[PDB]
RNA sequence: CGAUGUCGGCUCAUCACAUCCUGGGGCUGAAGUAGGUCCCAAGGGUAUGGCUGUUCGCCAUUUAAAGUGGUACGCGAGCUGGGUUUAGAACGUCGUGAGACAGUUCGGUCCCUAUCUGCCGUGGGCGCUGGAGAACUGAGGGGGGCUGCUCCUAGUACGAGAGGACCGGAGUGGACGCAUCACUGGUGUUCGGGUUGUCAUGCCAAUGGCACUGCCCGGUAGCUAAAUGCGGAAGAGAUAAGUGCUGAAAGCAUCUAAGCACGAAACUUGCCCCGAGAUGAGUUCUCCCUGACCCUUUAAGGGUCCUGAAGGAACGUUGAAGACGACGACGUUGAUAGGCCGGGUGUGUAAGCGCAGCGAUGCGUUGAGCUAACCGGUACUAAUGAACCGUGAGGCUUAACCU
RNA sequence: AAUUCCUUGUCGGGUAAGUUCCGACCUGCACGAAUGGCGUAAUGAUGGCCAGGCUGUCUCCACCCGAGACUCAGUGAAAU
RNA sequence: ACACAGGUGGUCAGGUAGAGAAUACCAAGGCGCUUGAGAGAACUCGGGUGAAGGAACUAGGCAAAAUGGUGCCGUAACUUC
RNA sequence: AGGACCGAACCGACUAAUGUUGAAAAAUUAGCGGAUGACUUGUGGCUGGGGGUGAAAGGCCAAUCAAACCGGGAGAUAGCU
């Protein structure tokens, strides 16, 4: 039994939704600039499942035109503002990382309604 | 300088809006209750012993039990002796407080490294090995040659071969204190400190930063 | 090097040791006492205490587990059927280990492992 | 292969430095069985310290 | 990593079709280069249209890399391939006019406003 | 020549200094900037490719710097065999020929079961003078020392001017090594899933073997690094080189002679890791032993009873301790290793059930089902005692206390 | 040139840079017309050379796992 | 020469996929391989997996890795056609 | 149809590894080179040492060859160790 959980309490965010891969959330950040701190969003699809509470690296694939670009967001960081579920996907795998090398007919995601 | 005995319990990172993670090593400090202060006759130098928790004393032999009897047979992880320059401190129950690490940020930490068993002939020196393609006999993972033919006829003491690595008594002297709590005995220091979960650590104020 | 890997490796290649201990677990529930070497006996607790805990419950589709490890009717007519009520009151405690000295003229350490409800 | 000379008589003594390995003192008695047992091993009647370790 | 014999595409206007890294040098045993750090490059397939030619050595910087970028808040950003930009040898700046593909903030330390002014969202 | 194996390739040293770089002084055909040169200094650090067997050399380029010699021109019980130097065959060469090539080429062999001196680690022992259990010192021993660019000092000094710098402060990196698992990757047969072929459990579901760990994809626990991070300092003592005053021999002059003050990346320290085999064992704390008889004046030795300490070796549950030993925890004065209970867990919606569709198959039950390694709880399972090894106040001498 | 000593001959092409490679020379001290000279395709376990595919060959090596190393009990060597 | 990493004249041969004395799993049928037991250490003998870059290595892509089936669409220089 | 290509039997060795006090004075593994032919193989016969046999190597002729194996001349000969 270990005090890392008592040190989780003072870092862990509570305003956080439930997510799975293929979900869309629109991630917001202050671009890490320490001066004027402009807010910017990033659009993409989740390719992450976090497994635990505070150990959430939150990987997203940008997609944009239909394929490309990968980023980790660390959504419990003070450099990150918010996420809110825009649509949900459907998965039969943990983090669904094959979306880096498959498209379309082979990676449809769907919504499943279940 | 006084030394405070404690235990490594893991790592976290402290977080910032600045864009720096600041990894911290998480330490639980002992109640360093004090059981001896030297001088007022004998030794000629001023030094202190802390006593570090309790052990089963049912158990414990008389040569150690007569050395704890002034404070009861607790002892725990050991006594740990350190010099304390010109301080007028009393010999029992003086209970040295960790709260100094809120005023001083520079600290020196001693502990033990990774338990590796074998040390490794390469991994103690990290020397480049001989080629593994097209041959090599029994020697793909050794730190080159330990000597040469034909005149020397010996291998010298001080040659970079074999040695001992892992479970070593190791010091770090570039630490910066991020938090201390005297009631919870909780200490946070910037960066990685040698050892693993449950490893014993000793902290003292540093002389430079 | 054992950095933190719990318990034993146990002797023999995985490919034999697995088949052997799955066979010998059948032999253990069949005869309710086994004689073998001390390391083998101390490792015959491993995944077998959980298998007694598993053969005790009556919950749905529990028969999917160990299904390829028990196929003979002379033990399949007892497991999942009447073994459970014999090993349910003792908070585990299904078996004891015992050292049985050495072999005659030979220095291999022997042991005995017994199931606590053995009455036949 | 090489050897400089035949080894000294001290060299077996320098290997075999321990005598009998232990105190080798006499075996333990128990009132459950008519024969002596070793330290922590079981009696012929299936007992240890007066408790039945094994049935027969 | 971007090191000796690494093959790249050009992320700049009317460049060469294939350009090869020949040296990183400058060490103190320099191994590889990150994005925005100088390397020496050769032309292997050019499509000569009045700017580039085969059999020529010049200096360049990497702008996109499959290995991506690191630095702030323990974060990592990764891309799908390797792309370079070739630099003038005595008069500063890239030899063309533009930058292709997603770009990165790691290139914001460049000494001239054109390349840090962006239609790309980074 | 009664065997001391060659060239190139390469992992690995160490000594010398006719010193490559820094450290310090002097001169210049040295205005500044930048070079040339000399003596004085050894600490670290001292680069990559084309052709070639290449050492090399030529060609193509870095760095603060990429110096030179010695060590059987260090390095086949070290590896490699391209080169050299035969067994086949040929071009050029030499002979009538047998045959030959300091010309070329296709090709080609590389043996080692530690006895002992050597070194690294890991135990058992001996010594401090009775024994046990230890600490603090430091006689000594090892490790390190190397470095860029840029800004500010400063377009200030130098210098008509143009060009164009100290000390000093700061910014930002490269290599090198070491330590971590919060971060980021790889790996991960003890686990979850997708799947083809076949076989099997009587049969069919279902579940599972075999086919590279059958393939394909994930991963707790663990390992490690590319990921994360940090540093050789500052101060002090003596002293060369070198800066100097005072001042003789030599009424002058002279840093040396007397006198007085300085000073190196080397030396002594510091710093860090070991350290009293420092037999020079220093000094100190805790624990324990406070027995004697017989024999011969016998102070020189012997035997024997009475009686056993502090502690040690041993049996075990075994580990974050591991080569075995050892070290460490725990043995009911019980969480040491497991089960079990309560869980953490990664995976990704089970099996049975039902319904729809000509069926394949899909859908609802189904945030389903299943788990090792991590954690607390719970004695549910397990963890003898004698005996043994070790004592009984321990050589001399002076002042003293008590007797 | 499987021939050129001196020859990396000298030069174009191939690379950033090419003793080799590709195409020449006419200078074969010394090829040469059945001791044949001249030449091409499938093709050869044929020497060299250029590129891609794939790649721990290399950069910097990491993790995983049988059998041995280790320790036993039996049998138990030898060159020296 | 051996209770020997091997050899020896004649002979047979079913599913399932396939033309299969190919390759996979099995039938009929045999065998669990002639010291055994602890251990589970770096390392060696040998397998499997690998970020990002790729032949930069090396005398030599040497080795390793990948490629690998059938039919149809399609297919050059050179050629003794 | 096939001195074609695939490929098991069979035949044969390009590379890497193992083995040369090794299981063995030629055997082993993994990728294999060939495989109705100038093929390969079971069996017997014929050819003999200054002679055989050889798409012909001082190769092969039973571990052996610029004359093998065995015996005799033989107690060869040695201005030498």
């Amino acid at each position: 039994s270990n005090i890392i959980k008592q040190l989780e309490q003072e870092q862990m965010k509570q305003d956080v939704p439930s997510f799975r891969p293929g979900d869309t959330v629109e991630v917001k950040v202050w671009v890490v600039e320490g001066s004027k701190k402009r807010l910017q969003a990033f659009e993409g699809v989740v390719i992450a499942i976090r497994n635990r509470g505070l150990h959430s690296a939150f990987t997203v694939r940008k997609i944009s035109n239909g394929e490309g670009v990968e980023r980790v967001f660390q959504t419990h960081s003070p450099v990150v503002d918010s996420i809110s579920v825009k649509r949900r996907g459907a998965v039969r795998k943990a983090k669904l990382y094959y979306l880096r090398e498959r498209t379309g007919k082979a990676a449809r995601i769907k919504e499943r309604l279940n | 300088m006084i030394g405070l005995v404690g235990k490594k319990v893991g790592m976290t990172r402290i977080f910032t809006e600045d864009g720096v993670s600041i990894p911290v090593t998480v330490i639980e400090v002992e109640a360093n209750r004090v059981t001896q202060v030297k001088d007022l006759a004998n030794d000629g130098y001023r030094a202190i012993q802390v006593t570090t928790g309790a052990k089963k004393a049912n158990r414990v032999t008389k040569p150690e039990a007569g050395h704890f009897a002034k404070a009861g047979v607790e002892a725990g992880r050991g006594l740990w002796e350190f010099r304390l320059a010109e301080g007028e401190e009393f010999t029992v129950g003086q209970s040295i407080s960790v709260e100094l690490f809120a005023d001083v940020k520079k600290v020196d930490v001693t502990g033990t490294s990774k338990g590796k068993g074998f040390a490794g002939t390469v991994k103690r020196w990290n020397f480049r090995t001989q080629d593994a393609t097209h041959g090599n006999s029994l020697s793909h993972r050794v730190p080159g040659s330990i000597g040469q033919n034909q005149t020397p006829g010996k291998v010298f003491k001080g040659k970079k071969m074999a040695g001992q690595m892992g479970n070593e008594r190791v010091t770090v002297q570039s630490l910066d204190v991020v938090r201390v709590d005297a009631e919870r005995n909780l200490l946070l220091v910037k960066g990685a400190v040698p050892g693993a979960t449950g490893s014993d650590l000793i902290v003292k104020p540093a002389v430079k930063a | 090097m054992r950095h933190r890997k719990s318990g034993r490796q146990l002797n023999r290649n995985s490919s034999h040791r697995q088949a052997m201990f799955r066979n010998m677990a059948g032999s253990l529930v069949r005869h309710e006492i086994i004689k073998t070497t001390l390391p083998k006996a101390k490792e015959l607790r491993r995944v077998v205490e959980p298998l007694i805990t598993l053969a005790k419950t009556d919950s749905v589709a529990n028969r999917r587990l160990a299904f390829a490890r028990t196929r003979d009717n002379e033990i399949v007519a007892k497991l999942f059927n009447e073994l459970g009520p014999r090993f349910a009151s003792r908070a585990g405690g299904y078996t004891r280990i015992l050292k049985c000295g050495f072999r005659a003229g030979d220095n291999a350490p022997m042991a005995y492992i017994e199931l606590v409800d053995r009455s036949e | 292969a090489v050897q400089q000379n035949k080894p000294t008589r001290s060299k077996r003594g320098m290997r075999r430095s321990h005598d009998a390995l232990t105190a080798v003192t006499s075996l333990s008695v128990d009132k459950t069985s008519g024969e002596k047992h070793l330290r922590h091993h079981i009696t012929a009647d299936g007992y240890y310290r007066g408790r039945k370790v094994i049935a027969k | 990593m971007i090191q000796e014999q690494t093959m790249l595409n050009v992320a700049d206007n009317s460049g060469a079709r294939r350009v090869m890294c020949i040296k990183v040098l400058g060490g103190s045993h320099r191994r590889y280069a990150g994005v925005g750090d100088i390397i020496k490059i050769t032309i292997k397939e050019a499509i000569p249209r009045g700017k580039v030619k085969k059999g020529d050595v010049l200096k360049a910087v990497v702008v996109r890399t499959k290995k991506g970028v690191r630095r702030p808040d323990g974060s990592v950003i990764r891309f799908d391939g390797n792309a370079c930009v070739l630099l003038n040898n005595n008069s500063e700046q890239p030899i063309g006019t533009r930058i292709f593909g997603p770009v990165t903030r790691e290139l914001r330390s460049e000494k001239f406003m054109k390349i840090i002014s962006l239609a790309p969202e980074v």
